[PDB]
RNA sequence: AAACUCUGGUGGAGGUCCGUAGCGGUCCUGACGUGCGAAUCGGUCGUCCGACCUGGGUAUAGGGGCGAAAGACUAAUCGA
RNA sequence: AUUCAAACGAGAACUUUGAAGGCCGAAGUGGAGAAGGGUUCCAUGUGAACAGCAGUUGAACAUGGGUCAGUCGGUCCUGAGAGAUGGGCGAGCGCCGUUCCGAAGGGACGGGCGAUGGCCUCCGUUGCCCUCAGCCGAUCGAAAGGGAGUCGGGUUCAGAUCCCCGAAUCCGGAGUGGCGGAGAUGGGCGCCGCGAGGCGUCCAGUGCGGUAACGCGACCGAUCCCGGAGAAGCCGGCGGGAGCCCCGGGGAGAGUUCUCUUUUCUUUGUGAAGGGCAGGGCGCCCUGGAAUGGGUUCGCCCCGAGAGAGGGGCCCGUGCCUUGGAAAGCGUCGCGGUUCCGGCGGCGUCCGGUGAGCUCUCGCUGGCCCUUGAAAAUCCGGGGGAGAGGGUGUAAAUCUCGCGCCGGGCCGUACCCAUAUCCGCAGCAGGUCUCCAAGGUGAACAGCCUCUGGCAUGUUGGAACAAUGUAGGUAAGGGAAGUCGGCAAGCCGGAUCCGUAACUUCGGGAUAAGGAUUGGCUCUAAGGGCUCAGCCGACUUAGAACUGGUGCGGACCAGGGGAAUCCGACUGUUUAAUUAAAACAAAGCAUCGCGAAGGCCCGCGGCGGGUGUUGACGCGAUGUGAUUUCUGCCCAGU
């Protein structure tokens, strides 16, 4: 596993084309965007509540979102 | 107390048989066989008695 | 139960000469003993030389009579330290005393040379 | 205080191996144990790693020697006839 | 091991490759690491030198000598021992010393020894005090030792 | 006076001692003696940091081997 | 060491379930392996035979089932050794020998020539010539040594580091290299534009930072050369970190509740691989210059060859936090699928303190040796600088940096591992290599009791309680009178405080001998950390009072002593299965041979072999047997 601090490169992992599919993880304090790649499974954990549907659907459409819970 | 076994077919305290506990994410504790611990370089001048430092061990 | 004896043994209690089968040394190793007394003192003593309490001189001195087996405790030690932090102040106080006593007729010898050579 | 009266480092074979072998070990014992000074760095640290050889633990040169001692009298006779039949030799 | 006297890996530079040649000497007492120690004809009469016994004169000690030219020395190495040149004889080439033993031995002038006695000498005077370690000094050698009469 | 000597600690040597596991096998001349067993069992014992105990690998073969030596051992077989 | 009831069944002392009473008691009657066994594993069925009574049961019998791997081993490496070829010997099968009497390399770089394939571009392929080479002894030899890299959860009637799920990782490969990044993009000049910039020429660029230790994501380079890692004994002490145990709380569920107990019990987590931080370690650097010497350890040890005191650097970090990761696991409460269900929900998975504690591990530091305590595969660094690449650009050669793509074959894998799966003719009290290890008492891995787990008393039961046994005990008064003989049994026993002789190699003897004390309870005193005072924390010793039918190491555990003789100094070893000794060994002592074409010895043979990887402080052959004190006379005989 690989944790991503900043927001903008896990986009940027998000269009590579090896990135199979990403997870939302929402738990309670934090919201995780688990995006399996081919080696590693990246982990983008941001603390804020809304900033998360702020990029819920900046996500490529191709690759497949999946509400993990 | 919870008595633990090995995990290969090799029931000898030889040195590649070297273990070290470990309690898993299942509440329970097993054996995790390490890895033989590294030495870093020694001098070539064949005097120093320490080792070298910035290489890794 | 065992934990209402166990809370026997710290008042004390089944604890004489009829209940001791280890030697002395097997209960309580008396090197452990000395290295707990050793450890004691010398962070005792490191302490007084780091507050300026005592000097290296005294320090050192008073570390090999620890290593020596002359304090029994930490308490024998603390008040040893007094009496020598004593007598020496008297000695420092005796011998500032005297020196200004021998320094001031040092200059008031002067003064009077100075007379002399003004004069002539 | 002093433990033994007359039975130094042999005080270890209790009693073993009769008196006077118990006592011409200890003049051995005694120097195969003992620190020398370097000549090399001065330290006292000339200390016998095994029979015949000598390492000193500050400089870390290490010296062929006697089996018990640092220097076998025999031997401080030859290095000093040698050094005089070379100085004759050469003139 | 095995060996009372010890030994002395002397580094050579080897003069027709590009190449450092590795020796086992047996130490002469005295000799120290980091010490030059030069082999040959012209080599200076010090401790731990080895040169032809013709060139060194009457009364020399050496030790590790060769008793035939060139067979890489074959007497006197054991711990604390040493033979005597006793005398040369410029013609036939040839030189007497005597050995450890007391024997004298006229061997050719060729044949070369290093200088200095064997270091590690004295050792035969500790007694082995307990039959350990007269177990511990043979088990390093050959299974010779408990001796049935 | 010196040489050094006393006293208290520290230290942790040793084919060191008591003693467990282990390895042994002293005595009862105990049990058993068509046995549990073609050599075992009980109590009592020896030793237990070393000439220690032990698995596997490997070497030595019959007038040969191997033997801290008892003609011991060499597949329940050994003066062949 | 069994008992009661029930179920199944023709049939129950023996099977199964439940209850009760017990045992093993973590050096196990527990949980797993190696060797060996070879289907004994698992399910269903049967009750002939077999399981020394029985059997509804079985390791029996009859049907079927069952062992899944790039990561665990084998495979690879070498060890002691084994063993071909050359050679030698030999009537001969063959033997010796393993670098020795040998033309022992079939490889590599570059260059030159010819040739081909794919956009015959450029590269690959091939032949020839030239240039270079130390290789060095074929090959075999370890399921415990060396040896890159897999862990978590789930799943079966029986298999899981192998299957499933999820996280990784190592190695190998890649004309067109699949993509980024690094190499890398700067300076001088002459003009234009007010400038901001942009042109046309010339030149540089195989990275960069730090006083340093060294750091940064990469950061050209061959033959050759040097080095490192692999790669090291035993023992002691101490320190760090874990696991366990313990203590004080908080939850969840259970047990007790005649009385008492805010109680007793159970349970209360996070993998590999990354990242960060503690925490350990350093003979790492810089400043500076120390006696009135200082620093410092349990011990030591360190210092003008640079101490203290400051400020840095590196290594290991198995601990913590984090990604993994709460989704999963577990604990409870509840709702479903009437069920088939990795069903679906609810909360919870908490906060602290201790330790000469135990085990494991890491590290530091000593001790011991006439003992110095493996090799190789494999991998890496450095020194060198033969060469290679592009001319200011869509830069080239080249990259041990990031990501992507492909592949990892072959064989083992079930179970037993031992009072019933092995060997002893057998379900034989024998024998057979290891790993993990709870609570109480206690010096303790002792013995005794208990929890986790396991079991049915060891190839039968019932009823009696005679003699003889076998194994345990106890005995008035006497106390070895018994007997070859104190054989056997008994006494003694722990600890604390006293006290301790002859003799002696001065070390011992020695727990000598001989005394006293010991329970329970209630107290007092002393022994530490953290911020004078306050707040925490543990165990341990000494003393006092009271008290019991003088009993208190209350079980368990646990030395009879003395004084003399003989022998052997000691420790050690020995007749497996009648002899453990005074025998053997032993250190010590003393002889003897031998300077290598040699001594001793092997061998049918050989330029054979062992000692010998040796050299008189050595090797070989004998006697005696530590120390102490001595060792006399005889060379006619042999």
């Amino acid at each position: 596993p690989r944790k991503i601090e900043e927001i903008k490169d896990f986009l940027l992992t998000a269009r590579r084309k090896d990135a199979k599919s990403v997870k939302i993880k929402k738990n309670k304090d934090n919201v995780k965007f688990k995006v399996r790649c081919s080696r590693y499974l990246y982990t983008l954990v941001i603390t804020d509540k809304e900033k998360a549907e702020k990029l819920k659907q900046s996500l490529p459409p191709g690759l497949a979102v999946k509400e993990l819970k | 107390v919870q008595r633990l076994t090995y995990r290969r077919r090799l029931s000898y305290n030889t040195a590649s048989n070297k273990t070290r506990l470990s309690r898993t994410p299942g509440n329970r504790i097993v054996y995790l066989y390490t890895k033989k611990v590294g030495k870093a370089p020694k001098s070539a001048c064949g005097v120093c008695p320490g080792r070298l430092r910035g290489v890794r061990a | 139960r065992c934990r209402k004896n166990t809370l026997a043994r710290r008042k004390g209690r089944h604890m004489g000469i009829g209940k001791r089968k280890g030697t002395a040394n097997a209960r309580m190793p008396e090197k452990v003993t000395w290295m707990r007394r050793m450890r004691i003192l010398r962070r005792l003593l490191r302490r007084y030389r780091e507050s300026k309490k005592i000097d290296r001189h005294m320090y050192h001195s008073l570390y090999l009579k620890v290593k020596g087996n002359v304090f029994k405790n930490k308490r024998i030690l603390m008040e040893h330290i007094h009496k020598l932090k004593a007598d020496k102040a008297r000695k420092k106080l005796l011998a500032d005393q005297a020196e200004a006593r021998r320094s001031k007729t040092k200059e008031a010898r002067k003064r009077r040379e100075e007379r002399l050579q003004a004069k002539k | 205080a002093k433990r033994t009266k007359k039975v130094g480092i042999v005080g270890k074979y209790g009693t073993r191996y009769g008196a006077s072998l118990r006592k011409m070990v200890k003049k051995i014992e005694i120097s195969q144990h003992a620190k020398y000074t370097c000549s090399f760095c001065g330290k006292t640290k000339m200390k016998r790693r095994a029979v015949g050889i000598w390492h000193c633990g500050s400089c870390m040169k290490t010296v062929a020697g006697g089996a018990w001692t640092y220097n076998t009298t025999s031997a401080v006779t030859v290095k000093s006839a040698i050094r005089r039949l070379k100085e004759l030799k050469d003139q | 091991p095995g060996r009372g006297a010890p030994l002395a890996k002397v580094v050579f530079r080897d003069p027709y490759r590009f190449k450092k040649r590795t020796e086992l000497f047996i130490a002469a007492e005295g000799i120290h690491t980091g010490q030059f120690v030069y082999c040959g004809k012209k080599a200076q009469l010090n401790i731990g030198n080895v040169l032809p016994v013709g060139t060194m004169p009457e009364g020399t000690i050496v030790c590790c000598l060769e008793e035939k030219p060139g067979d890489r020395g074959k007497l006197a190495r054991a711990s604390g021992n040493y033979a005597t040149v006793i005398s040369h004889n410029p013609e036939t080439k040839k030189t007497r010393v005597k050995l450890p033993s007391g024997s004298k031995k006229v061997i050719s002038s060729a044949n070369r020894a290093v200088v200095g006695v064997v270091a590690g000498g004295g050792r035969i005077d500790k007694p082995i005090l307990k039959a350990g370690r007269a177990y511990h000094k043979y088990k390093a050698k050959r299974n010779c030792w408990p001796r049935v009469r």
